[PDB]
């Protein structure tokens, strides 16, 4: 009774209703979050959600056809069970039964698999991101430096400080505008070190 | 009939119609039966003379018969990364063309403002620099109260004045 | 609560979505399992990618081609159906399946 | 000796070698010619076991044939595989990007049963990728190597467990086949015996016995000694074979209406019928060896047996009762013991022949399914084998094995040693083996049965420790897949010369002596007690009459790469691991000088790697050029060997070959005739000899950094050549066709200087990062133009320029000459893919000198980046005038336990300056066991210390004490190995003497030019709007959770906010911060990142009503 | 494994975003058979269709 009273009190205290646990209308994620992108040479790339949405839409249209046609209970109940399994595999793949596989026998990536684990949104894109204005190299020892100094190679420093050097070598009239200044920086004409 | 028709209608992501699915299957069977007899893969010329079509048509059919790959397979075999994070967004804001466009609009506003008012208004209404709507020659002539030949002569003279290098150098570097 | 996502936040409340919330979020019902026409590569009508439901693909440029400027903004093309606005509304508009 | 064109390398070894080293690619070549059925394998198996010579293809065809339909009306049979000749040679296949194959023909036969007809035909079964002379496949122009695989062999595996609470010993059996269904046994905390078959719950085993058809009288008759078995027969609560059969049917198959005949034949069809259950020939041999069911009978009918099941239960119940031996009725007795699943008599080696044979069998199953499908649909009397057989799944199975598998890897060629040690590798992970995340620490250890079958040293040091090993030097592979090793047979205290190959089981059975023990010149031992190796891996002291085997040599345990470290037994094992892993990352220099002190495993590892041209028959050289040698043989004929000149390897180095003969010489068969990348006069040479000092110098060599001299940049000592390639292709898109031509859209004339009349650059033109390599211009069409660009076009009169330029430009940081342009075309009938009309590849080569940031290493695991390249005048010079060339730090030697480098340094100085031991008043007593003609040596004498039998410390002290002076009377290095260096910068001498000598260091492929990248603004991702990652792109750095915690711990909030918003995701904010930086204004405040709005759309799409409130 | 560059099937225009002078519009009002009403903004020089897909 305690373990029942948890969820019964949860549905009782708020303005929630328990009727939202069944569905009459699945929503569809917008088409820029499940893109169809044409590669270099006519190869396409889809994002595995179009297959799950296509299976839901196919089975729902077939069910509408069977109901408005008039079919026996075995066929209609099998169609309803198939529609239920399709929506379950859309919301969470591999939860009840076998996962729905694609080509090469790998499981498809459903909606709940965008959120869990180390590959999910919360750990892969919301907390740790790639950043601009950054670079790597391999460190060596600098025993003539002071404690507040580091050596930076000039080829990395030019690429990091490119907008500042573009502004400064436009203002010193080495170039006329941003386009010619960027061309001068990328060709590395020897005024750019004195600006840098 | 129902099973094969629905398999044609639903088996593919980008839907291919039934007649093109028929000719794709026929081309596949022809290519397989020719490959068995030849001991080699048949050329498009041999396939085209077998199926009574052109090699360009054979290439178009083999172009249409390709299925998409998925964005979610881990193309790093260590599993750390997937394919959808290795694709350059080739239609994004390049972050230097936007500031270059803003500076171009600033410079064009300056050079247009260093002219006479009637000529500047004629150029702005002719090329649609006011509100993005280009205006017709008789429309400019109507709103400025002169004839269309006078308007186009003023436009030609102003275009010469802008084409002169004294006003034209600072925009000549932009293009 | 507002949904324009300007930076005036106090809360972030999560609840349990009802059907009358889902068919109030949505912008139209997707009712065909089609994505893209195989020859011309344009998004099919009432499909998973339909511009009438999810907005236009080209910035301020409608589908059939009748209106193509920033002068026309928020107008509905009475032949094809797409409204004319930016192409970044294809990451912000949802549909629903009945 | 034994190689005719050899450099005379005097050895310090004191033991005679009874067995020469085998061919180092016989792990690969013998397995693949077994799979083919080649006559060389046929005669080898003829002289070693000719009762059943069957190749892999004949075995697959026999275990498939014959295919019958459901009614048995007709049958199809295969027989006699046969290969044609290779359609294109090796260099042509490597150049034209076509695979290296040979056609396969199978004589099919279709038999009609009731009527009586045979339709024998000949069917083409695709093209089979053949193996070259060096154990490498060639797939689509590249060179691929299929590594071996360690898998656990099928058999029966008794093991014991001890209960936590009751502390009873619980025993268990698993019998594990290939492709079958598992069945186990148990003894629980009570006195019951589980039978948990196909991962089901539990039953008493008497239920399974009754379902097999055994009465309770039969069970008490057979298992009369077993209190457990008679107790479970009392507690079985089930009589009736049909009732027990229905019980196991209900426990096994849930939800099916049980019928009598299906319930009866379910267990029989699951286990004893060969379609659904087959432990292989290896598994049948292992079961017969363990239980003792058959001895003399050859292996056939490899399904299970009820006799095998009852003998397994008998073995389990006697092991639980506590017996030590057991006789199966009908066979010889065996000992009773539990099994270890990491013993090397239980881990078989699934080599390249067995891997390709498995893929062929997988393809043939999918072929025979459609054969028995289409056999019945179309009518009889009209079918033929060529209409029955569809070879598409077979050829697709072979192609999908050779591409896109994790056992068919890219060949790792930086040098001959890396090429050799990428083969002879036993990777324990793959399809059919354990994964990386779920691999326990039990399987990653060194079992004591690896002595001579694996190397304890050489493993990858990353997150793959112990999961990837390498074969030992003398090891072989059984017909089944067990790893043998040779031993000398000693008969009654006399060591003979007959050599017996013993696998791990026989090595556990016998007792094996040690290699460096005093033979008394005929075979007798000298001391009356001999150090041995016993059964369980223990080491004892056994008198010299129970000894019945002896090792062939020391360094039998070590691998190929670990056999080239001098003074290995003085290093620690971690540093030996690092040395053996860094020896195969060296780059080929332009000069390739042989080492002054090496081991013996250098000439053999060079001529067996394959990158050295070796004369086939003896003759006299007729003409030498830099491209060919033509030997004139002893009988008329002549043969011209071409050379690979400046050909790119897989990893971007150079693969030059240059002759080392004269135009009138005489050669013998097997003699080295042309060098390779990393060889010198025949033998391996990965680095240069550099004069070293072991002092700490002014902090520039602090914590493993290294200071060089400028002489190594001036004289091009450590200089390598690296070759890139670039590829563009002109296909036909929707709006037109792309065009490769020099008529580029809007661009200056001066950038079109080096380009020729038709696009591509001229050969020899120096390029730079941004230049045009191939001018390709794509059609664009007509789009909308802005009014501002419309006004500019109307001002300056240019047209719209309807085609868009997408050329090929050399990426950032690259330069160097253009070597060659390889251009394919559609019009020359070249096999380009669908759509491609023209493909052009441009090779750009640059010559990289040594620089700070480049990484150097020795042989004993002492790596380190180069800190500073001093000029040649401020280096510590000797008293004679010679400057030193590197300065290694001295704080990294004692705490890392690698004084192999100090002993190599001392012996390098002795071998450089030469010696002469004064044998006037007899030989001195340090050199009593030195060989002859090591008592004197000229300067630059190459010596050799083998691995575990080398130069001793007393011999090193003596040779250090008696060297010979340079040019004047001056011994620069006194008896301790130390010299009195001056200081080239302040002038004064150093106050204490410093160790100097000659050390052999090599340049590693972790160069500073390939590692540096930077990014201000580049490409962005697709779904989320974050920057891309990797140096192949522009690529940004990753700022993860731990760096966010460090920033929060500092308290910098604004740094964190601008790192997570206006540098990654604020799409309207990145352009504003760029224009504010360019105009010089203030940076604007950030906005909401894009990934949060993507998160809200996903949460709303999961039927959750996430709404952000306001106040 | 590669440096793959792909584009979605659309083009980005970039003009100014102004909101002071726009083309004139007038709002139609469609009601379904559910008893629910929807409003769609058409153009002034545009014929109002009788049935609209809401
Ligand atoms: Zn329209």
């Amino acid at each position: 009774a305690l373990k029942r009273l948890k969820v019964v009190a949860a549905f009782q205290q708020s303005g929630n209703s328990p009727m939202g646990m069944v569905l009459d209308a699945v929503p569809v994620i917008p088409p820029e979050l499940r893109p169809m992108v044409q590669l270099d040479g006519g190869r396409f790339a889809t994002s595995d959600l179009n297959d799950l949405y296509r299976r839901v839409i196919n089975r729902n249209n077939r069910l509408k056809r069977l109901i408005d046609l008039g079919a026996p209970e075995i066929i209609v109940n099998n169609e309803k069970r198939m529609l239920q399994e399709s929506v379950d595999a859309l919301f969470d793949n591999g939860r009840r039964g076998r996962p729905v596989t694609g080509p090469g026998n790998r499981p498809l990536k459903s909606l709940s698999d965008l959120l869990k684990g180390k590959q999910g949104r919360f750990r892969q894109n919301l907390l740790g991101k790639r950043v601009d204005y950054s670079g790597r190299s391999v460190i060596v020892v600098g025993p003539q430096l002071k404690l507040h100094q580091c050596g930076l190679p000039k080829l990395m420093a030019l690429e990091l400080f490119k907008p500042f050097v573009m502004k400064r070598l436009v203002d010193l009239n080495h170039a006329q505008n941003i386009k010619s200044a960027k061309r001068m920086v990328e060709r590395q004409r020897p005024q750019v070190w004195d600006v840098l | 009939q129902a099973i094969t028709r629905a398999m044609a209608d639903q088996a593919r992501t980008i839907r291919i119609p039934v007649h093109m699915v028929e000719v794709i299957n026929k081309l596949g069977r022809i290519q397989r039966e020719l490959l068995q007899d030849l001991g080699r893969e048949p050329t498009p010329e041999e396939l085209a003379k077998e199926m009574d079509i052109t090699p360009e048509k054979v290439l178009e059919i083999q172009q249409y018969a390709r299925e998409p790959i998925s964005l979610d397979q881990t193309i790093g075999d260590e599993g750390d990364s997937q394919l959808g994070d290795f694709i350059e967004d080739s239609e994004a804001v390049v972050a230097v063309d936007a500031v270059s466009f803003t500076l171009l609009q600033d410079q064009l506003q300056s050079v247009l403002d260093t002219l006479s008012e009637r000529e500047a208004g004629v150029v702005r209404l002719r090329f649609g620099l006011t509100d993005g709507q280009p205006r017709t020659l008789d429309e400019i002539g109507q709103v400025y109260g002169v004839t269309r030949e006078r308007i186009r002569q003023i436009e030609s003279k102003t275009m010469s004045k802008l084409r002169h290098p004294s006003r034209s150098q600072v925009l000549r570097d932009y293009l | 609560g507002a949904m324009l996502d300007v930076n005036f936040f106090d809360e972030l409340r999560i609840g349990l979505a009802t059907a009358e919330d889902i068919r109030q979020w949505s912008y139209g019902e997707v009712k065909k399992p089609e994505t893209i026409n195989y020859r011309t590569l344009k998004p099919e009508k009432d499909g998973l990618f339909c511009e009438k439901i999810f907005g236009p693909t080209r910035d301020w440029e409608c589908y059939c081609g009748k209106y193509k400027r920033v002068r026309f903004k928020g107008i509905i093309c009475e032949r094809c159906g797409v409204e004319v606005t930016r192409a970044k509304v294809r990451r912000e508009r949802m549909g629903h399946i009945e | 000796n034994s190689v005719p064109g050899a450099p005379n390398r005097v050895s310090f070894a004191k033991l005679r070698e009874p067995l020469e080293v085998p061919g180092l690619l016989d792990v690969q070549t013998d397995s693949f010619e077994w799979l083919i059925g080649s006559p060389r394998w046929r005669e080898s198996a003829a002289e070693r076991g000719d009762v059943n010579p069957v190749g892999g293809l004949e075995e697959v065809l026999y275990e498939l044939s014959p295919i019958e339909d459901f009614s048995g009306s007709m049958s199809l049979s295969f027989s006699d595989p046969r290969f044609d000749d290779v359609k294109a040679p090796v260099d042509e296949c490597k150049d034209k990007d076509m695979t290296y194959a040979a056609p396969l023909f199978v004589t099919a036969e279709f038999i009609n049963n009731n009527t009586g007809e045979i339709k024998s035909q000949t069917v083409f079964m695709g093209d089979f990728p053949m193996m070259t002379e060096k154990g490498t496949f060639i797939i689509n122009g590249t060179e691929r190597v299929v590594v071996s695989q360690l898998v656990r062999s099928p058999g029966v595996y008794f093991d014991e467990t001890i209960d936590k609470s009751t502390d009873k010993t619980l025993h268990s059996v698993k019998v594990i086949p290939s492709r079958g269904a598992w069945l186990e046994f148990d003894v629980d905390k009570r006195d019951t015996v589980g039978v948990r078959i196909d991962r089901k719950r539990r039953q008493p085993v008497t239920v399974l016995l009754k379902a097999l058809g055994w009465t309770s009288e039969q069970i008490v008759e057979r298992f009369g000694f077993s209190e457990i078995m008679r107790s479970t027969l009392e507690k079985d609560n089930t009589v009736g074979t049909d009732e027990a059969l229905l019980d196991i049917y209900r426990k096994l198959r849930p939800g099916e209406p049980p019928t009598k005949e299906s319930a009866q034949t379910l267990l029989e069809n699951l286990f004893f019928k060969e379609k659904r259950y087959d432990l292989a020939r290896v598994g049948r041999y292992k079961v017969n060896k363990k239980l003792g069911l058959h001895v003399g009978e050859p292996i056939t009918s490899s399904t299970l047996t009820e006799e095998d099941v009852v003998a397994t239960i008998e073995y389990l119940v006697r092991l639980h009762e506590g017996q030590t031996t057991m006789t199966v009725p009908g066979g010889v007795e065996v000992p009773v013991e539990t099994d270890d699943i990491d013993h090397f008599g239980n881990r078989r080696l699934r080599t390249v022949g067995e891997l390709i044979q498995n893929q062929i069998r997988v393809g043939m199953s999918r072929m025979e399914r459609v054969v028995r499908e289409r056999m019945t649909t179309q009518d009889v009397e009209a079918i033929t084998p060529q209409t029955l057989i569809n070879i598409r799944p077979v050829v697709a199975a072979i192609k999908e094995f050779f591409g896109t598998s994790q056992l068919s890897q890219f060949m790792d060629q930086n040098n001959p040693l890396s090429g050799l040690t990428h083969k002879r590798r036993l990777s324990a992970l793959g399809p059919g083996g354990l994964s990386r995340e779920r691999a326990g620490l039990e399987v990653r250890d060194v079992h004591p049965s690896h002595y001579g079958r694996m190397c304890p040293i050489e493993t990858p040091e990353g997150p793959n420790i112990g999961l990837i090993g390498s074969l030992s030097v003398y090891a072989r592979v059984n017909p089944f897949g067990f790893i043998e090793t040779p031993y000398r047979k000693v008969v009654d205290g006399v060591v003979s010369d007959e050599i017996v190959y013993l696998t791990a089981d026989e090595e556990d059975r016998h007792v094996v002596a040690q290699a460096n023990s005093p033979i008394d010149a005929d075979g007798r031992f000298v001391e009356p007690r001999v150090l041995v190796r016993r059964k369980a891996g223990e080491v004892e002291y056994v008198p010299s009459s129970e000894v019945d085997y002896m090792d062939v040599s020391p360094r039998q345990m070590v691998s190929v790469a670990t056999a080239m470290i001098p003074f290995l037994e003085h290093d620690d094992a971690n540093r030996a691991l690092m040395g053996a892993n860094m020896q195969r990352q060296a780059v080929p220099l332009v000069r390739s000088e042989a080492p002054l002190v090496g081991t013996g495993m250098e000439l053999r590892a060079a001529i067996d790697a394959g990158d050295v041209v070796v004369a086939e028959e003896s003759g006299v050289i007729e003409e030498v050029s830099a491209d060919y040698i033509t030997v004139m043989h002893d009988n008329g004929t002549r043969r011209t060997y071409r050379m690979r000149k400046f050909a790119r390897s897989n990893h971007g180095t150079c693969a030059n070959q240059c002759p080392i003969v004269d135009a009138g010489d005489r050669v013998e068969a097997g003699q080295v005739i042309a060098d390779g990348p990393c060889t010198d006069d025949g033998e391996m040479a990965l680095g240069k000899n550099l004069l070293v000092a072991i002092m700490p110098w002014e902090g520039h060599n602090y914590e493993d950094a290294i200071i060089l001299s400028n002489r190594l940049v001036e004289e091009d000592v450590l200089t390598s050549i690296h070759i890139e390639e670039h590829e563009i292709d002109a296909r036909d898109t929707k709006l037109g066709a792309e065009e490769i031509t020099r008529d580029i859209p809007n661009i200056s004339d001066e950038v079109l200087a080096d380009l020729d009349e038709r696009g591509i650059v001229r050969i020899g033109a120096e390029v730079r990062d941004g230049d045009i390599l191939v001018g390709k211009v794509t059609p664009k069409g007509e789009t909308e133009l802005t009014p501002e660009e419309r006004l500019l076009r109307a001002i300056f009169g240019e047209k719209a320029r309807e085609v868009r330029d997408t050329s090929l430009k050399v990426p950032h940081g690259e330069s160097g000459k253009v070597i060659g342009i390889r251009v394919f075309s559609r019009e020359d009938e070249d096999e380009l893919p669908a759509g491609v009309n023209e493909l052009v590849r441009v090779y750009v080569a640059q010559k990289r000198k040594i620089s700070d940031g480049d990484k150097l290493a020795g042989r004993h695991g002492n790596k380190g980046v180069i800190g500073k390249i001093l000029p040649v005048e401020d280096m510590p010079f000797l008293a004679d005038g010679t400057p030193v060339d590197i300065i290694l730090n001295t704080h990294g030697v004692p705490r890392r336990m690698n004084i192999g480098q100090i002993l190599e340094t001392h012996l390098g100085w002795c071998a450089h300056s030469g010696w002469k031991v004064d044998a006037a008043k007899g030989v001195p007593d340090w050199a009593a066991r030195l060989p002859d003609e090591l008592l004197e040596a000229q300067p630059n004498a190459i010596v050799s210390t083998p691995v575990f039998d080398g130069a001793q410390e007393a011999e090193l002290q003596g040779l250090l004490s008696c060297t010979l002076p340079n040019r004047d009377g001056d011994v620069l290095v006194d008896a301790d190995g130390k010299a009195m260096l001056f200081d080239g910068r302040s002038g004064e001498p150093f106050p204490y003497p410093v160790t100097v000598g000659y050390m052999y260091i090599m340049k590693l492929h972790h160069l500073v030019d390939d590692k540096i990248h930077a990014r201000s603004t580049g490409p962005y991702s697709m779904i989320t709007q974050q920057p891309l990652g990797g140096k192949a792109q522009f690529g940004g750095q990753r700022f993860g959770e731990m760096e966010c915690w460090a920033m929060q711990a500092y308290g910098a909030a604004y740094t964190l906010q601008e790192l997570l918003t206006i540098k990654s995701d604020d799409t309207v904010g990145r352009v504003k911060v760029y224009e504010a930086i360019v105009k010089g204004e203030n940076i604007p405040e950030p906005g909401i990142p894009e990934s949060f709005k993507v998160l809200l759309k996903e949460l709303q799409s999961l039927c959750l009503n996430v709404e952000v409130l306001s106040s | 494994d590669r440096v793959l560059r792909g584009s979605r099937l659309g083009a980005v225009s970039y003009e100014t975003d102004r909101n002071h002078d726009l083309a004139p519009r007038q709002i139609a009002r469609y009601r379904t058979d559910n008893g629910e009403e929807f409003e769609v903004p058409f153009a002034d020089d545009a014929e109002i269709p009788g049935t609209w897909l809401c």
